[PDB]
This record gives C-alpha cells, structure tokens and sequence, in this order.
C-alpha cells in the first residue's frame, strides 16, 4: 500500500539530487499523491527546494513562473494556505530578481493584505522586506522606508531569524544610504548585516561587506577602509571585491579623478553592474 | 510600609506579606536557570560558573533527580536548595511507600509547595530563598512546574528565572513553539543560557538535565560538550 | 535600604541576608589564616600559629583536628565555635558509621554538616556558628578530596582553598599556581602551601609557627605532620 | 500604632489586621456564582495566563472538594491550597463519621471556625482567602455560600469576589430576578457580568473559568465548561450583545 | 518457604520459591520472593509475607534516598546495617527471615538475617522451612570460586532439592544474578512442575444458574 | 511641613504645565533616572506627552557610541573595536566614554600616543570591574 | 504604650485591651432581652439584607440548649465560636449531671471561657457580649448579660450593642411590675424598646419568646406584622 | 474599545500620537493602523515582569 510510494520517493529524491529542469517540473506534479499523503512541512520544504534550484540553475522565467501559479492553484484546490503564502513569497522574490516591478509590488500588496490577519510573522517579515526592496528599486524611497520600518516593527516579535535579521539590517542600511543623509547609521547597519551573514551565507555576506566599505568611502575616510580590509573577518572574504573597493578608496583619498576613472574601468567587470 | 516588612505574620495595610516578596527578590538574584518542555520530553539547565577554578565543579550538582523520572533545578540560595531536595526526596519516597507506585509529579509539586509554604506560616523562620523547577514525565505527558518560596506552584511550557530572567523569558517566548523536539529544546535552552551567560560557556560551566519517557537523567559532561559544539 | 541586619531570619530588600555576611566577616575575626592544597594522591593542610606568650601549652593550641581515623579537619574563626563544630562533626561522623556501617565520605560529611548549619541559619533559634571548615580525606574510585564548609551551610569541593584574614590574596596565589597545570606531588603540594602562607604573610616563618596535616592514599590515616617532618619539609623548601 | 499582631484591639475596636486581610481580596482574581432555579454555577477570572502556562490542571480558581462540594478560591496561593486541603479533610471526615455527604452549611461553618481560630489567637496571620462554596444538599437543594477571611460567611444567590467586585456585585443585584433563572440565563448573566467587570473589550474563554453544579437522576454532577462549550457560550453572548447594540 | 544464597567467582546468585501458604492450605503458587531494593543489591524474604514485603520496601526506599544523596551505588554493609537495626528495633515481633546479597566496590557480599535480628557474612547460606535440604545440597555439591553457568545450575538443583524435599516451596523458580556489569533477573528461571492437564470439561454453559432480580446501570 | 512644601512645588508644577491658563509654545523637557517614582498626574498626556526611554546601548548602539567617541581619538592601530562592542556587557554610554578616556590615560602613562589592545584592554577591565565579592551562598 | 498589651496594667490600673474589646461591642447591633412572669423575649435589630443574602444563615439569636437562649453583639465569628463551645459544654454538663443546664451554669461557663481567653498574650479576647436567657428546673425567669471582660451579671431587661444606652434608659423609664403581667405586655415593651432605636419597624427586627419549657419558637415573619399591627394599634390608642 | 479605562487626556494623546505617526511619513491622512499604533504607544505601561510575584494571588 506504500511500497509503490517508496519507489516514487526514491525516484524523486534521486531526481532532486540530480536536479534538471524537465525532471524537476516532472517531480512537482509527480508528488501529486505524495503531497497529500505526507505532512505539510516536509512537502513545503521539498517543493521550495525544488523551486530554489529551479530558479537558481534553469533560469527560464516563463516555465518557473507558470510553475508557481500551477502550485498556487494546486494549494488552492488542496487548501494549503501556509504553503500558498510561502510560494507567493518565493514568487515575489523571483519577480524582484527578474525585476517585475509591478507584478511583484501588487501581488505582494495582495499577499500582505491577507497576511496581516495570519499568525505567521517570519513570512510576514519576508513579505514586508521584499515589498521594501521593490519600493526602493522603484525610487519610492519614503514608502520603502515606511515598509522597512513596518518590517522591523514586526520582526521585533520575530522567532529566531538566522538570516532574516541579517537581511533586515542589510536592507535598512540600503535605505539609510539611499536617504543620503546619514552614513554612520548606515555603517553600523552594514556592519551588523555582515557580521550576521558570517558563516551563514557567502554571496550576501560579500555584498554586505562591499556596501559597508562603500559607506566608509562615503564618509571620506579611506584610512578606515585600508584598516578594515585587513580586519580579521575580511580575510576569509578577501578577494577582487575588497581590492577594488580599496583601490577606489585610494583614488578618492588622492582625489585623482583619473585614478577614479581607471578604478571604474576596473569596476566594469567587478562593481559597476551592482546597483 | 517599613514597619510591616519585618515579619511574616503581619499583613501590610495595602498588599500582602513583604518578606515573601523579599525572598522572591533573593530568588531573582540567583544563578540563571531555564527549563523547556518539548513534545516528547523536558530539559532544564543552569550555569555553574564560579571564580577560582580551584573549585571542584563535580563536587556539587545543581540538577538532581528526585526519583527515576523526576528532576529539579533551582535559582537562588544553595543550602536552601539542598534542604528542599532532601525534603522532596523524603516526601516522594513516603508517597512511594504508601502507594507502591512512582509518584506523579503534580502531587510531588503540590507536596513540596506545601512543605515550603510551611516555613512561611509563622515568624522566627525565614521562607526559603529558592524557587524550584520541576521536570517530570508521566501518563505519556511531559510536565514542567515551578515551585515558589511563597508555596505557590504553577505550570510552565518553558520558563527561566534567576539573574536576567526577563530577557531569558522574552527570548523563550520569541523562540518556543508547541511542536518543539527534545534536541531542539536542548538547543533553545543552551541558547537561552548563552544570551546572558557572560563568559563563553564551557562543558562544565553549565549544567543541564533531561527527562523523557526513559526517566530523568542529568547530561554527562561529554554530551554537554557535544551539544555546545553543535550550537557553537 | 538598611536596618534589616538584626535577625538571622529576616530578609532584607533585594533579598540579602545581612547577618550571614556578618558571620562570614566574623570568620576573619580570629586573625589567623589557613590554606589547603590537594595533589594527585595527597591533600596538605597548613595553618598559622600566633602565641602571645611562652606561658601557654603549645601542644593543646593546635588549630587542625581529626574527625575520624582517616578524616582530618582544619578550621578558623572563633575558637569556641571551632571546637563546637568539630565536636558536632565528630558526632555526625560517628552516627553515620553507626547507622551505615562504613566511613563517612568527605563530601557527605560536608553536606550533612552544611545542612546542619543551614538549619541553624534558617531558624532564629541559633547563632550560625561563625567558623569556616576545611575537610580532607581519601575515597576509593575518586581519590583525595578537599571540601570547605561555611556558616551559611554552603559547601564545595576545592582543588585548593584558603581562609582567614588573607582569604582573597591566598586564593589569587592559589589560582596563579593551579593555572600552570603541574602534577603537585606530595612534597610539592606541601611546599606550595608553605610558600603561599609565607608570601601572603610576607614573614618567611620559623618552622615552629605552622601546624600541618596530610592524608595520602598510602597513609589513609590523617597524619598530623610532626615537628621533625615539618622541619624537614619547610627547611628543605628553604634550601630548595 | 495598632497594626501589630492580629491579637490586638484598636481603641475604636477595629481589628486592623483582619481589615487588611479583607481588603487584600480586592487584589485577587474576580470570581462569582449565582443561584438558578434548577442549577448553580461558579464563574471565575484567569487573571494570569501570560503565554506559556501549560494549563495542566482541571481548574485553578475553582477547586472541587467532594462528590457534592465545590468552591472557588480568592487569596494567597499558599493559604488557598491549605484551605482547600482542610476542606477536603473536614468534608471526608464528616462522611466517614456520619456516612452522609456533609451539609454545605456545616462544612462552611467548619471552615469559618478554622479561619476564626487562625485570627482569634496564636499570633498567626489570618488566612487571606475568600471562598465561594457551591454545592447541593437535600436540606435546602442548591445553596451558594460566600466565605470571608475574617471567618464570617453568608448565604447568597448572587455574589462576586475579587478585583472590581463592588461594581460587579452592584450591577449583578441590579440585574437579578430571583427565582426565575435557569442554567442558560444564569450563564448569560455571568458572562455579561464578566464582560462588565474585566479589563477587556472582548474576554477570551481562556480567561474565563466556569464550573456548573446540577442535580439530576438522583446524583449531583459537577462539571467545568469545556473549551468548546465555553467558547460556544461566549460566542452566543457575543452575538447577543451584537443583537442588543444593533437593536439599539 | 525456601531462600538460598551463594557467592560465585564474580557475583551473587539468588534462588527463591513461589508457593505461599496460610495455615496448612497454600494461598498462591507463583508469589515473587526476590525483592527489588537497588539496581545493585537484592534481597529474599521468608516468614510473615506482609512483614517481608513492607520491610523490603522500607529499606529499599531508605537506601534509594541514601544512594541519591550520595550519588554512588549503595554498598551491602550499609543496607544490612540499616536492615538489622530496624529488625532488632522490633525484637522478633516481626517474623521476617531475610537473606541479603549484593555487589559493591569491595566485591560481592551475602548476609543472612534471621527473624530475631542476627546476621552473618557467608559465602553460601540458605534459610526457610526447607533450609535443611538446601543447605544439605550446599554442603554436597557447592564449589567456591565457581563459574557463572555452573553457578546457575548449582542454585537450580539446590532449589529443586528444596522443592522436592519440602511442601512449602515450588511451582516456579526465579533467579537473580549480580555482577559488576550484569544484573540478570530470571523470573521464572525454570518451572519445575506445571499443573496437569484437565481431562474432563465440567460443562459450564449458559442458563445453568437462576437469578432473583435484574438491574442495569450504563456507564461511559 | 517640608514634605508638604515639596508636594506643593510639584502641584504648582502640574498646575503650571496643564492648568487653567494654558501655555503656548512652551515645551518642557524633564529628565529622571527613576520614572516609576514620578507622580501619575505628571505622567499623563497633556503634561508629559512623550515619556522617552533611554536604555543602555544595545550592540549597534554600542558600536555607534564607540565610533563617535573614538573619532577625535588617535588611531587604535587595528584594535577590535567591533569585538569590544560585541562583548555582551550592560554598560551605558557613560561607561563607553569612560573606557575610551581611561585608554587615553593609560596611553599617556605609558607614553605612547596611539592606543592598542593592551592599554585599551586594561582600561576596559578597569572600567567595568563589577567584582562580585559576593558570598556564593547567595548564588 | 500600655494599650497594645492584653496582660499589662496601665499606671492608672486598667487593662486597656479588655476595655477596647468591650467597646468593640458598641459597634455591633442593638439586642435587647426582657424576662417576664412566664416568658423571656429577645429583640434584636436585623440588618436589612440588600438583595441576595440568605436570611436563614444570618442567625443573630441562637439557643444554647432547649432551656436557654442567647443573642449576641460583636463579631459574628467570635459569636459562632462561643455558641459552639457553650452548647458543647451544655451537652457535656448534661453528660456529667443528667439534668438540664441552669442559666447560671451556662452563663458562668461563658464568662469563664471569655476570661481565660483574655488573660494571656497570643489570645485575643472574645469581643462579643451575649444576653443569656432561659428558665431553670423550677421555671424561674432569669436573664444574664456576659461582658467581653469575662464577667457576667443578672439583668431583668438589658440591651447591648449600638444605642444600648438609649434602650437602657427607655427600659428604666418603662419597666414596671404590671408591664410583665401578661405575655402581650412584655412583647409590647420589647417591641417598643426595639423601635426606640430601629424606628423603621416592620422588618429589621427579630423576636423570640420562651415560655415555661415550650422549646422556644422564634416569632415568624407573619405575626411580626401582626404584632406590629398590635403595637401600632396600642400606639394610636394611647395617642 | 481599544482603550479600557483610559482617561480623556490619554484619548487626546492618542489622537496626537496618531497625528505624529502621519507626520513622520510626511502625509496628511491618518489611517486606522495609525490609531492602533498610537493607542499601543500611549497606553504602554510597565507590568509586573516577575510572573512568580504576579502569581502570589489566585
């Protein structure tokens, strides 16, 4: 009565470890009897891992988005509200990553509309953080700040944010920097985001370090840049990025805009594509 | 209000006995201790940190078992904790002798509460400056209780008293969930010890006991070191 | 704020038992000092001796005693409280031997006598015996133990402990010696104790001013180190 | 002054320690009971449910004493437990001696005698606990008695004790029709009283502790309202309040 | 009633009967006489059954308290000292013949307290009404410093001689083995005599008994 | 009489802040270490509209205070200021200012103008002594 | 000073705690008892129950034995305790001597109990004054007042509690030999004394009558309206 | 309804704080959530942190 299901699980696990686009898309609807035969938590984490690898390796937006709407329709016929909201949040993240400003914005607003009444707050914090990201990417700085402040207020009653806290500090640093008015606070927020990202997630950690070093530049203190690059925590993350920021710090301190333009030509491969 | 903060048999005109509140203040100044009730068991821990490493940590234990499935931790005075352990053992074993059946933890908490509130009945004897955390498993259910110097006793899904107890309680209520597992319960307890440990817990700096369907057992130093490394 | 320091049974605000600390300060009032050091298989106790005059009998003014044939004891504070507490400890050890048929472990003796002192400090019928105790002995499967008891009934084992007027500096010196992680052989333990006393006192004492007791695995009997052997030990320390 | 041990008499005659034991009940949780035509119930407030109380209990403010005796407690927890245990001991001693469930009045008087003895002499602080015993007896059917830390007692058909007790009992006597309430109307009245006396716009069933005593089929059954039952009752009273305000 | 005890090379083996008699009529055929006191010590009782039961639970509770306060495994001398003190407290008014044997840090030990309250350390000892046959075997076939399995069959044949030479013992055999790393509570070790098969059904079917009145009370 | 006069001062303060004849464009700032001992009549909206809490610095606040106090300070020569911040310790901004000042003093005493982990660490240990000196039976 | 100590004489020779307990009665309620030729009556002011109190358990007048009754003024818990003790002692006295307890014996026992409760520290005096009534074996009407000081006294008609002075003066001015000629005259006197202080009438008054061994029945609230109709009738009759 | 036993001055303070919440975002309208957060901020008061002290009374 369950040996066939065990064969299905073995095939699906081998598929997920292999993880090709067609095999993955087969596996989502291939746990059709599995999803309603096992608990919600394991099904949710499995489908979200398939979605993560799906958007991270086979970046074919057309099929992935349609997969997300197929999954929300699935959870709407099967009445998985928590899973529904989780996949809507993942789709908001995907829309932002592919820069679907309006789709992400409006569907995140719709999600938050029904999410305030739900008891989940970690997913609420995620949704609010992504909404603030969207508002910042649309140059709606005050509304992005308001959304971030609401997210931080919600996360004041958070439940153990391993990276959600770090992501929140990083985004608050982004908002403060974009406000262009204060940098010491932006410095502190970037430092906190970097130190939280330590030993958890590497690319986001290096982006946070890049932002912190940029904030150091913006305070017209390149000496602190050359001190921090050799800081004991930057060695594990040292590389092209920190060297590029160090050289732009030198160009700023020497106040040679020719050196600045040479640094930006060097950046063209490293740190000019990054908003 | 000062003339009434001197005896245990006089009611303050507004409130109640002030010596009980002062005993509670003595309790809140003790060693931090956290107990967590998981779905399948309970975990309670405390910090054994003391200066002068000359001290033999193995000599005394803050977590002691009352019977094969009941354990307790305290926060506050030491000798009063030892006396409470002695009285609790005597009471539980009297119940065992009378009934030839392992003592239910609810009755143990009730009886220990009665014995400690007995010291609050009359003057000349100070109330115990110790609050108790009782862990127990029975009838397929993990029980966690707190016993008060006032003799009050109440239940707790997960609590923490002693020094910096408010921050620990906020941490627990921001961490605990009803579907918590035993190992994750130990992780949360050690994290609660950490957030106000002030000085890099070692294997022997803390002391943690665990109870489950297989009775109660204080964790050995090796398992404590393994869990500390796992949390890091 | 204050005024709650009159009765042993009265809790002050912030839950602080003043009179117990008053007794702890009374421990120091004896004006002496004592230290205990434990090795791999030995435990050395040494204490200072002050004689106002030759007129006294030095053989009866010993400050270290013997609880049972293998359990020795040293203590300081008020000497009357000291002798009452050693009498109570001997009574308890004899009762334990009578009831349970085997010698009292040092940890259990400390636990029971600390429970007695706790009951003293819990009810207002007793002055809580303001003298601190250090107990030594050997136990199978655990080796030598050194335990300390105080009027509050707080008992704890020590790798090395101290008491008296120079408590804090003696404890600091003990920590400085134990952090080096050396085996502390019997002669080495004894010499560490003597050096601790001499430096914290800055006196470089004559050998007649110290009483020493030692318990080892090969000599489970609590041997009070006689004048000959203490002379050997500490004048050897001098030349060593 | 005359605020020393309870065995003192103020020059005006007042027993100040007993007076303070009286006013101390105002710090306790609010609990009430009323007498219906064919039923009796006890409603109590769960003042302390912060987030993490296991609720490993049958009832906190309401304590059962006997197949026929039940009470609600209001006072210090230690004295509460002592009083409940003595109540059990006295009731079952009477049962063993007399082979009959103890009359409510007799047990109430026994407790009152103990409480008085705890303030009459001995230099012991009086039990700062006010009780609301509920029970049945063949002599007077359904009876409800309101204890007192002073050692007095009274037979009442409507009484609230705890915080905000004065306003609660005042409105209760304002809205009591003696001899013409069943269990349902009594439940509705108790819920309304709780609405008016608690510090909540919408009281949760968790904060409410209701036990009902009823005699049927020759036996008296004491039951605490289950969570489903208490939530149904509170939702019914909530839509009833909605009906009252929409009609208004 | 038969209680027996030997010390073998490494630990203790205990043998107890299961027949309990009141007066001259047997009460039960499978009573348990090996009494739990400690996870490292064990006792066997004889004489007044209720007295044996209550004294065994009392000493086990006191010894558990002792061990928990100490944290160490209890020693045999401690248990027997409290047992003999409390037995002598009643001065023979309790008819409780108990034999105490266990293993401590000093090694295996085995003591025997008669109901009046006297004890002695023996490598091999038995008591009871059937003590004659057991001790006769104890002098006949017993060997000191003798291995575990041969200890098992030694005690088994000793108790077998006890049951087959005395009326007040048998129908089961239960053994308790004590070792520094082993506790084997064999119960039953080996049934020596199973009740014989019934040849005739007495035909107790329905309708064979009349009744006066009916009364139905539902529950749950 | 003295207590009555103190309470009279308080009552005059109340009646001046929110009395019969109101004030226009007169904002009053009041600071205290023990807010809970203040009269409730003074702690109501219309008199003290905002009761702003000034807690001990938390993590990031510690970093900000250290950064703004060591700014005029000479260089620390690659000192783990972020690690000194990360140490869990209930120290107020006054204590951070102390720590920095004491580090400067130690640098002056040792005659080196650029502090580093040694004298900074001695200053840190010096400032937050918090030596328990507590009999262990309390704990 | 000398007031907060039960067993300490004041410089002017007063046990001030005893007098304070005595004064505590004056804060009770008025209770007047009159003895007639064949009847003894107890008039007490009843606290008007607000809306919910069960008047069955608010008993102010209680009978110690089938031949004695008593009304109290003071703290109700003390009155209940002394009632239990005194009726237990009546039963034990009948155990010892088999004859009905005379009013003198039970009053002496009550006085001695109160006294032994007011001669040592740690024992607060019984702050209640009780009016003991009843008939002896030969049916002689006797009435006794017991004082929280531990003393007793024989009164033909006394009042206790608040306003007891006014009732005392009223009885002084109205107690006559012919006023006790008939049961109705004694009743008229006692209700008049009651309405002196409780002028509302009707309710707030409880009455009990003991005739020559009738095992007194408290006057039930049907003829209190009848008896007060009689009182009002006689009252408009002389005026 | 969100203001059990709140004095009138506290009600005016809630109005003011909702207005300030609107001002902080540089708007001119006040929304329901603004009033809810203003009520939370104004009525915020220190409770008995110690549960054990709070559980002295039943």
């Amino acid at each position: 009565v369950q040996v066939k299901e065990q064969s299905i699980l073995e095939l699906g696990s081998l598929l997920a470890k292999t993880g090709q686009a067609a095999e993955l898309g087969g596996l989502l609807k291939y746990v059709r009897p599995f999803l309603n035969s096992i608990s919600k938590a394991k099904a949710a984490r499995l489908v979200r891992s398939l979605l993560d690898l799906f958007l991270d390796m086979e970046a074919a937006t057309g099929q992935e988005v349609e997969l997300c709407l197929e999954c929300i329709e699935w959870a709407k016929s099967e009445k998985r509200t928590f899973l529904r909201q989780a996949l809507e949040a993942r789709l908001v993240s995907l829309y932002f990553d592919t820069k679907r400003y309006q789709e992400a914005l409006h569907l995140g607003s719709q999600l938050l509309r029904e999410l305030k009444k739900m008891d989940d707050k970690a997913l609420l914090v995620e949704v609010q953080l992504l909404e603030s990201k969207t508002y910042h990417a649309l140059s709606n700085l005050p509304k992005a700040r308001a959304a971030l402040t609401s997210a931080r207020t919600t996360a004041n009653a958070i439940y153990c944010p391993p990276k959600l806290q770090a992501t929140l500090d990083m985004q608050s640093g982004i908002i403060h920097a974009a406000e262009e008015k204060d940098w010491k606070t932006a410095y502190s927020y970037f430092y906190e985001a970097f130190e939280g990202y330590d030993s958890i997630d590497s690319p986001k950690a290096i982006t946070s370090l890049k932002y912190m070093l940029l904030c150091k530049i913006m305070l017209n203190t390149p000496e602190d840049v050359q001190a921090l690059v050799s800081g004991k925590l930057a060695l594990r993350y040292a590389g092209r990025q920190t060297e590029a920021l160090k050289c732009v710090a030198q160009a700023s301190k020497n106040r040679s805009l020719a050196d600045f333009e040479k640094a930006l030509t060097d950046y063209r491969a490293e740190l000019r594509d990054d908003p | 209000e000062r003339g009434y903060s001197f005896s245990l048999t006089t009611f303050s005109p507004s409130g109640k006995l002030v010596q009980i509140e002062y005993a509670l203040a003595a309790v809140a100044g003790g060693a931090p201790s956290v107990g967590i009730k998981a779905a399948n068991g309970v975990v309670l821990a405390t910090e054994k940190k003391q200066k002068s490493i000359l001290y033999d940590e193995r000599s005394v234990h803050k977590v002691e078992p009352i019977t094969k499935h009941i354990g307790l931790v305290y926060s506050g005075m030491g000798p009063d904790y030892r006396v409470l352990v002695h009285r609790a053992r005597k009471l539980a074993q009297q119940y065992y002798l009378v009934y030839q059946e392992p003592i239910p933890t609810a009755q143990l908490v009730q009886r220990v509460a009665s014995v400690m509130q007995e010291y609050t009945q009359s003057g000349g004897v100070r109330p115990f400056g110790v609050s108790l955390l009782i862990c127990g498993w029975n009838e397929g259910r993990p029980y966690l209780f707190q016993s008060d110097p006032s003799g009050a006793y109440f239940a707790w899904k997960a609590t923490a008293m002693g020094k910096n107890y408010v921050n620990g309680k906020t941490f627990l209520e921001k961490r605990y969930n009803e579907d918590l597992e035993l190992e994750d319960a130990i992780h949360t307890a050690i994290l609660t010890l950490k957030e106000s440990f002030e000085g890099q817990m070692t294997e022997d700096n803390i002391e943690v006991g665990i109870c489950n369907e297989a009775g109660f057992r204080r964790l050995t130093p090796t398992e404590v070191k393994d869990y500390l490394a796992a949390i890091a | 704020s204050a005024g709650f320091d009159r009765h042993i049974t009265i809790f002050s605000p912030e839950g602080r038992l003043y009179q117990v600390e008053y007794a702890f300060k009374a421990i120091n009032q004896g004006g002496l000092t004592s230290v205990a050091v434990r090795g791999k298989d030995c435990a050395v106790i040494v204490t200072q001796k002050k004689v106002p005059d030759k007129l006294l009998d030095s053989s009866t003014v010993t400050h270290l005693f013997k609880i049972t044939e293998n359990i020795g004891c040293v203590m300081t504070g008020m000497t009357a409280d000291s002798r009452s507490q050693v009498q109570r400890a001997r009574y308890e050890a004899a009762n334990w031997k009578y009831k349970y048929g085997y010698e009292i472990p040092v940890d259990m003796l400390c636990k029971r006598i600390a429970d007695i002192s706790q009951v003293y400090t819990q009810n207002a019928e007793m002055r809580p015996l303001g003298c601190c105790m250090i107990l030594i002995g050997i136990d199978e499967e655990q080796g030598p133990q050194v335990y300390k008891c105080d009027p509050a009934g707080y008992y704890c084992g020590f790798k090395a402990t101290a008491a008296g007027v120079k408590q804090t500096e003696s404890t600091s010196f003990l920590e400085k010696k134990v952090k080096k992680k050396f085996d502390w052989t019997f002669e080495q333990t004894v010499e560490t104790a003597i050096t601790c006393l001499s430096t914290v006192l800055s006196i470089d004492f004559k050998p007649s001013e110290i009483e020493v007791g030692v318990v080892t695995v090969e000599n489970p009997k609590f041997r009070i180190l006689t004048e000959a052997e203490i002379d050997a030990h500490l004048v050897a320390l001098a030349e060593r | 002054r005359y605020d020393s041990r309870t065995t003192i008499f103020s020059p005006e005659g007042r027993l100040y320690q007993v007076e303070y034991a009286m006013e101390a009940i105002g710090h306790a949780g609010t609990c009430l009971g009323i007498l219906a035509n064919d039923g009796v119930l006890l409603a109590a407030e769960r003042r302390n449910i912060h987030k993490l109380l296991d609720e490993v209990f049958f009832s906190e403010k309401i304590y059962k004493l006997n197949e026929d005796m039940a009470c609600s407690v209001a006072g210090i927890t230690s004295d509460a437990n002592v009083l409940t245990n003595e109540l059990r001991l006295i009731a079952q001693r009477y049962l063993l001696q007399y082979q009959e469930p103890i009359p409510c009045e007799q047990l109430v008087t026994a407790l009152c005698d103990i409480k008085q003895a705890y303030t009459q002499f001995g230099g012991k602080r009086p039990f700062g606990v006010s009780l609301l015993y509920i029970g049945w007896d063949k002599h007077y059917g359904f009876q409800l008695y309101q204890s007192d830390p002073s050692g007095n007692y009274g037979g009442w058909k409507a009484t609230c004790i705890g915080n905000n007790s004065a306003a609660a009992v005042s409105m209760l006597k304002q809205d009591y029709k003696e001899g013409e309430m069943t269990l349902k109307s009594a439940l509705a009245l108790a819920i309304k009283v709780l609405n008016k006396t608690m510090d909540v716009s919408k009281l949760s069933a968790e904060k409410v502790e209701i036990a009902t005593l009823t005699r049927e089929n020759g036996k008296t059954v004491i039951r605490v309202l289950k969570q489903k039952e208490v939530e149904q009752l509170i939702k019914k009273h909530e839509e009833e309040e909605a009906k009252a305000e929409r009609e208004k | 009633t038969t209680i027996a005890g030997v010390v073998y090379k490494d630990g203790i083996v205990l043998g107890a009967d299961t027949r309990a008699t009141e007066g001259m009529v047997v009460a039960d055929k499978n009573c348990s006489k090996i009494h739990f006191i400690s996870p490292n010590i064990y006792c066997c009782g004889a004489g007044t059954a209720a007295d044996t039961d209550m004294t065994t639970q009392l000493i086990s509770s006191n010894l558990e308290l002792h061990s928990l306060s100490t944290g160490r495994l209890p020693r045999v001398v401690t248990a027997n000292r409290m047992l003999k003190q409390m037995l002598f407290r009643y001065q023979g008014y309790i008819g409780a013949a108990l034999v105490l044997g266990g293993v401590d840090v000093t090694g295996p030990h085995l003591y025997s307290i008669y109901p009046h309250g006297s004890t002695d350390k023996l490598p091999y000892v038995t008591m009871g009404s059937g003590s004659l046959a057991a001790m006769a075997v104890f002098e006949d076939k017993f060997r000191p410093d003798m291995e575990e399995e041969e200890a098992k069959n030694l005690v088994s044949e000793a108790i077998a001689a006890g049951i087959f030479n005395d009326l007040g013992s048998g129908s089961n055999i239960d053994l308790c083995v004590i070792s520094k790393n082993k506790l084997d509570f064999l119960r039953p070790y080996t049934v020596p005599n199973k009740k014989g098969t019934r040849l005739g059904r007495y035909r107790c079917e329905k309708g064979t008994t009349a009744v006066l009145t009916e009364k139905i009370t539902p529950l749950e | 009489g003295a207590d009555r006069e103190v309470q009279r001062i308080l009552l005059e303060l109340l009646n001046q802040m929110d009395g019969f004849d109101q004030n226009v464009n007169v904002k009053v700032i009041m600071a205290t270490n023990r807010a809970d001992t203040l009269d409730p009549a003074l702690l109501r909206p219309g008199r003290l509209d905002r009761k702003i809490e000034f807690p001990l610095p938390d993590r990031r606040q510690k970093r900000l205070i250290f950064s703004t106090i060591t700014s005029k300070m000479n260089l620390s020569e690659e000192v783990d200021l972020e690690d000194y911040v990360a140490r869990p310790d209930k120290i107020s901004g006054a204590d951070i200012n102390s720590i920095c000042q004491e580090s400067g003093m130690l640098a002056v005493r040792e005659n080196r103008y650029i502090v580093l982990a040694k004298d900074f660490e001695k200053a840190y240990k010096t400032v937050i002594k918090k030596d328990e000196q507590e009999h262990e039976f309390y704990k | 000073s000398y007031d907060r100590a039960i067993t300490v004489f004041s410089p002017d020779g007063h046990l001030f705690q005893v007098e304070y307990a005595q004064e505590a009665v004056k804060k009770g309620s008025t209770a007047v008892g009159v003895r007639g030729r064949d009847i003894v009556v107890l008039g007490v002011e009843k606290k008007s129950v607000a809306k919910l109190q069960d008047e069955r358990t608010v008993r102010k007048i209680c009978a110690l034995d089938d031949n004695v009754c008593m009304a109290f003024a003071g703290l109700t818990a003390d009155a209940r305790i002394v009632i239990n003790r005194a009726r237990v002692e009546c039963q034990s006295h009948r155990l010892t001597v088999e004859d009905p307890v005379t009013v003198e014996y039970i009053t002496r026992y009550i006085a001695s109990l109160k006294q032994r409760y007011t001669q040592s520290n740690g024992r607060r005096p019984f702050g209640i004054s009780a009016l003991i009534v009843g008939f002896d074996f030969d049916g002689t009407p006797r009435l006794y007042q017991t004082d929280p000081s531990g003393t007793y006294h024989a009164w033909k008609a006394n009042a206790i509690g608040r306003g007891a002075k006014s009732v005392r003066e009223f009885l002084e001015k109205n107690y006559t030999d012919e006023a006790i000629e008939t049961d109705d005259l004694t009743i008229k006197l006692v209700i008049k004394a009651l309405l002196e202080v409780v002028q509302s009438g009707g309710k707030n008054i409880e009455l009990a009558v003991m005739r020559r061994d009738q095992s007194l029945k408290i006057l039930n609230p049907e003829e209190i309206e009848k008896y007060v109709a009689e009182i009002e009738k006689e009252k408009e009759e002389n005026e | 309804e969100l203001m059990p036993g709140a004095s009138g001055a506290e009600v005016k303070g809630v109005c003011t704080e909702a207005g300030m919440y609107a001002l902080r975002e540089r708007r001119v309208h006040v929304t329901q959530e603004d009033f809810e957060m203003a009520v939370a901020k104004v009525m915020q008061k220190d409770s008995e942190k110690n549960m054990s002290i709070k559980k002295l009374w039943k």
